[PDB]
């Protein structure tokens, strides 16, 4: 298939890879910060996800530095997928466009 | 679960005087509280919602006050008919709750 | 008319459904979970909204597995619906430059 | 000149209006309103940036229907400034990138 | 190399300057204002980091005018560069649909 | 409504000692306290914006500090001319509320 099409659903894939896998790093990153709050792993996905959306509402954030590198990733990856999907679109539309006008 | 507590349990005013009654939350929960008239053998009758908004049909001399944790129910002028229980209750997490009630004695 | 146009306008419409309809299902999740706050309908869609631009003040959160589901729709529309219009947008301005430099 | 940085450069102008003009309207949307904290200007125009680049710390927020309505349109107007940038900027590299191929 | 490539980089680098720089300025401008926490390095790098990402969990915010307009040129930052890596994306994969077409 | 409390009332000091007055608020309120001065028969005179701010026209014998619940008026050494009652105020939610006053005595 086309380039952008590909790109997106692989980001798609990986971006889900990376809440997954930032959910139990997460975990095993805050686990022994006295006060921390993101240590167990239903609400770490939680925390993942509105992080990667760049939502933050604040009800949960790591403290530790591991866990902050890991919320940094999981930001990039939010970030980076949802720019890779606007230009897979952005792509579509010009070329839609291109043959609408005819070329 | 928020507690509400309304103290004191008996309001002992005089005709015409203004009557205060006060209702504290157990943790801030903005505005979100509602107030309650109940007459001997009457069903409750909202009085005030959101701690201040007026309600249609409910005479003037009512009024409410606060935020936070800290609400009070004002009647300006009590009057016989002002004679009931009053009631707090919040909406701002589940479950909603009631305060104990405060009875208006002339 | 042109692609971008009619998808970006489906894009918005579709916004406010989700809007409405995640204000509606997120009361009905979190009804019955003590402590939760997103239980009236206004503060609701005023939840969803601050939710679909990705602002997320904190002032308003979900608590449940349904509450917070019904919540990464409504992240997932508004990103999508924002960068639907981008690439709209990025369309209409690559074709007038098209057009104004001869093709 | 072209019509992707005119665009660009409307949208930055109307834009500082809209977070003035939020400013403004948010203060006379929440005093009055027991509890409300957006009620000076200063920090009011903070909350207004601070909203139209949706990063939402939460230390601010509207509590009116008013001032949740004004917070809206400064989201909207965030966003599709952001939008409009990007979407200028890819069709500036798309053209660029025309001619170096030799169109 | 190709414009938008060099761009993307560019901005990528002067974005690691700004969130090095503003970590440095925030605790800079917020030290001497009674209750600031953005006070320490470490954690205001962390704050930079998801205030430049839109993320703003409001685990920490500046307080003084300096500390806030420092802010705002880490949100700017940090939206722009998000909005040249789309960008650069989409003329990236517009081209390669170009040629996979056949011009 | 943020409650301040200003206690004591009542401050004894002697000439040209530090006096300090002490303003409570019920909850967070981070630097939004402002201080006045109030003579006999006087209007408020705006003395400290903002917890610690300096005003133009006020001595600088005037400070204040603290922010968050606990905040402190101070005046180094005292004279005759602060005889006086002295007021706080926070901004930081609506609606604005004064402090109940502390009188200065020398
Ligand atoms: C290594 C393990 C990482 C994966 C962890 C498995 C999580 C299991 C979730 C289901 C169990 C429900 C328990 C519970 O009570 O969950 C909700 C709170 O009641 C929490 O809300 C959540 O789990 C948030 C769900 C977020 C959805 C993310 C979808 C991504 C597109
Ligand atoms: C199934 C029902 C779902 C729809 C719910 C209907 C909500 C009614 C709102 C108007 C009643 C005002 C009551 C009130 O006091 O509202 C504000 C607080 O004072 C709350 O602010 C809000 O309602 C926020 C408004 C957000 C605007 C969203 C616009 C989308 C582009
Ligand atoms: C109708 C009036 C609307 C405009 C209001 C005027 C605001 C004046 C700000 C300067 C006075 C400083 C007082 C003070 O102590 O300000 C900072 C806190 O110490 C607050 O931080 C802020 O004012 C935040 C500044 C945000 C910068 C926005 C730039 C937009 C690109
Ligand atoms: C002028 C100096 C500016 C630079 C400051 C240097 C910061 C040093 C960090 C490493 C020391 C660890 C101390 C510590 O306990 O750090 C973490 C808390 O435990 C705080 O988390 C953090 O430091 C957050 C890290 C954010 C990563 C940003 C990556 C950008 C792509
Ligand atoms: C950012 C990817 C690496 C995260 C590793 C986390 C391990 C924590 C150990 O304390
Ligand atoms: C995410 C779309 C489905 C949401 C259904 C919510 C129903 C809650 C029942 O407890
Ligand atoms: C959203 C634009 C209109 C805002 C008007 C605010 C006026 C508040 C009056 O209470
Ligand atoms: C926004 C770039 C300039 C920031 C300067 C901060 C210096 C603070 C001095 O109080
Ligand atoms: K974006
Ligand atoms: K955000
Ligand atoms: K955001
Ligand atoms: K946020
Ligand atoms: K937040
Ligand atoms: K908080």
């Amino acid at each position: 298939s086309a380039l952008h099409w590909r790109a997106a659903g692989a980001a798609t894939v990986l971006l889900v890879i990376v809440l997954l896998a930032g959910s139990y790093l997460a975990v095993l990153a805050e686990r022994g910060a006295p006060g921390a709050q993101l240590i167990t792993y239903p609400r770490a996905l939680w925390w993942s996800v509105e992080t990667a959306t760049t939502v933050g509402y604040g009800d949960l954030a790591p403290v530790t530095l591991w866990g902050r590198c890991v919320a940094v990733v999981v930001m990039v990856a939010g970030i980076t997928s949802a720019g890779l999907v606007t230009a897979a679109l952005a792509t579509w539309f010009v070329g839609r466009e291109q043959e609408r006008r005819g070329h | 679960d928020i507690l509400l507590t309304q103290s004191p349990a008996i309001l002992s005013v005089s005709p015409g005087e203004r009557v205060s009654f006060s209702c504290r939350a157990s943790q801030s929960i903005g505005t979100d509280i509602h107030w309650y008239q109940q007459r001997t053998n009457g069903s409750p009758r909202l009085l005030i919602k959101y701690a201040s908004e007026s309600i249609s049909g409910i005479p003037s001399r009512f009024s409410g006050s606060g935020s936070g944790t800290d609400f009070t129910l004002s009647i300006n002028s009590v009057e016989s008919e002002d004679i009931a229980n009053y009631y707090c209750q919040q909406s701002n997490r589940w479950p909603f709750t009631f305060g104990s009630g405060t009875k208006l004695e002339i």
